[PDB]
């Protein structure tokens, strides 16, 4: 047959994890694409992002350490 | 291969108001590459930064480079974690003197355990681990390149996370007991994801998984490469349109609660059925204190059907099953819930996610190769009030 019986352990929490738990990231790389503006500017995009709040944002990989600030940039 | 690229104010615009119009907290990583004659780090760069972000009330959480492990290969310097645990003191200590000077720090954002990885993970905790919020470090399955779609559906290939994570908490645990354990950066594939297999149905036993057993093993947080961008295993395609992981994603963030518990299976194979329990989330405004949320994947080929347990045998359960929308099967990049495909009603509206009550007392059916959430009403269960 494949009838499966589970056994729960519910006496007390095991652990406590963040009400972020289940976070995102959006590569560094994506500040490179000439198009950064309108993708991050999304209304589509931003409704998609608020459906997973409250979360961290993480915004690096690889070119964390490739990209330069520059203040007089436009 | 990697060249230096600048960013301007309006990206960090760009960024934070993405953020922050989402309600996320954006978390920043810092170029750690930035270096002086003798190998210490430039803060220079990061003070402009700082300073920038502080003229313009961002409240913004840092990290100081990315995968240190193999900066050697990416750019012929060598950091070892005594020094770059040096260099977190330095960023802590531009933190503590800027406007937010309770702003959080993370790092050191290491790859997998493997051996020079966790050697360089320890000297860095034993020299910076004081002024880190919380330890990050990443991981990949596979790479896509080579992934196969047996290999998404595989036991052997999700069961390598464990050792994994333990490798990680035996590292914290002898240099700076207690501290947090995030995974900073994680997904199925590098390389961008697995072709045709990291943006589908597929995706999401690694997907569920991984959430399953971070939750069950103490990592408080897990940051999924990538919401959004180039590859295959961001959770939103180029169209702005939600693949299943989203979905997925979504589901767990709705019914899932901050409480771990545990599940497994009677006979204790413990390899294709695969079981996870928490407390249901209480922001959720069908549930109340006291009920559970179970969740299970089911890879084998045959539906399998779960029986709870006393004292939960009989309470109403509330069933939310995923499948994939064909004619393309695992490989679909659309998902029903229940069975109704899940789409946006319009762009500013997020569908609502229905649930299947179940009939009291009756077994908890897991067709093959799929995963489900089961929300067990008026649980009662002291350790979730
Ligand atoms: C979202 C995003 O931009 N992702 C990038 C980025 O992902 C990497 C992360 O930044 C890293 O932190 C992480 O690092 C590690 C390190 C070690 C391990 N490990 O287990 O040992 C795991 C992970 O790796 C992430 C990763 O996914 O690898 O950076 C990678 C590497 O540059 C990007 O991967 C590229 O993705 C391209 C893509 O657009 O899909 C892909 O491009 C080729 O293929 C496409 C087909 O769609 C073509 O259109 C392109 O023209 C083609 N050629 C070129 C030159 O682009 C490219 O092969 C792949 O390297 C990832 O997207
Ligand atoms: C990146 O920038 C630093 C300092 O500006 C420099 O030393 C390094 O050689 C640059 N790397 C590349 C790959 O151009
Ligand atoms: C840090 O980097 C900048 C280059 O932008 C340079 O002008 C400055 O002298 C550097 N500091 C040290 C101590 O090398
Ligand atoms: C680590 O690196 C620094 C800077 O290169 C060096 O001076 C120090 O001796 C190194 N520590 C170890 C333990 O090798
Ligand atoms: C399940 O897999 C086995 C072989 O690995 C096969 O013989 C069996 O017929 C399969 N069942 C289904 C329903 O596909
Ligand atoms: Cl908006
Ligand atoms: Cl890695
Ligand atoms: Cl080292
Ligand atoms: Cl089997």
């Amino acid at each position: 047959q494949d009838v499966v019986d589970l056994d729960f352990f519910t006496q007390e929490p095991l652990h406590l994890v963040s009400p972020s738990f289940l976070s995102v990231t959006i590569d560094a790389n994506l500040a490179t694409d000439p198009r950064f503006l309108i993708l991050l500017g999304s209304p589509k995009l931003r409704t998609l992002a608020r459906g997973l709040s409250p979360a961290y944002l993480r915004f690096g990989g690889t070119k964390t350490d490739f990209l330069i600030f520059d203040p007089k940039k436009e | 291969k990697f060249k230096n690229s600048t960013y301007s104010r309006s990206s960090v615009d760009v960024l934070y108001t993405f953020a922050n119009c989402s309600g996320l907290d954006l978390i920043f990583g810092l170029n750690a590459l930035l270096r002086t004659a003798d190998l210490q780090w430039n803060s220079s760069n990061a003070q402009l930064l700082l300073d920038y972000c502080s003229s313009k009330g961002y409240n913004i959480s840092w990290e100081l480079g990315n995968e240190p492990n193999s900066f050697l290969k990416k750019a012929d310097i060598f950091i070892n974690g005594s020094q770059l645990g040096e260099d977190f003191i330095q960023l802590h200590k531009l933190l503590r003197k800027s406007t937010f000077k309770n702003a959080k720090l993370y790092g050191p954002d290491v790859g997998q355990p493997r051996r020079k990885t966790a050697k360089m993970l320890k000297s860095f905790l034993k020299a910076g681990g004081e002024v880190i919020d919380s330890v990050t470090w990443h991981h990949y399955y596979l790479n896509g390149r080579t992934a196969t779609r047996e290999d998404f559906l595989n036991p052997d290939v999700l069961d390598i996370f464990i050792s994994s994570v333990q490798k990680v908490f035996q590292v914290v645990e002898s240099t700076r007991p207690g501290k947090k354990v995030w995974l900073g950066e994680t997904s199925s594939a590098y390389g961008g994801g697995a072709p045709l297999l990291s943006d589908t149905f597929a995706a999401g036993f690694m997907w569920l998984d991984k959430l399953g057993l971070s939750a069950r093993m103490g990592i408080e947080v897990v940051m999924r490469q990538v919401f959004f961008g180039a590859g295959n295993y961001h959770l939103v395609d180029e169209n702005f349109d939600p693949l299943p992981d989203y979905w997925l994603s979504l589901l767990f963030k709705k019914l899932v609660g901050t409480k771990v518990l545990m599940a497994s299976v009677q006979g204790s194979k413990r390899r294709k059925l695969r079981v996870y329990l928490h407390c249901t989330n209480t922001d959720n405004p069908r549930y109340k204190e006291g009920d559970l949320t179970l969740y299970a994947i089911n890879l084998h080929n045959v539906t399998k059907y779960l029986r709870l347990p006393y004292p939960f045998s009989n309470k109403q359960v509330d069933k939310y099953l995923l499948r994939p929308l064909g004619p393309h099967g695992l490989l679909s990049k659309s998902v029903q819930l229940n069975g109704l495909t899940l789409k946006m009603v319009d762009d500013q509206t997020l569908p609502p996610l229905m649930e299947k009550p179940l009939r009291p007392g009756s077994s908890l059916g897991l067709p093959a190769f799929s995963y489900s959430f089961f929300v067990i009403r008026n649980a009662k269960v002291a350790a979730c009030i």
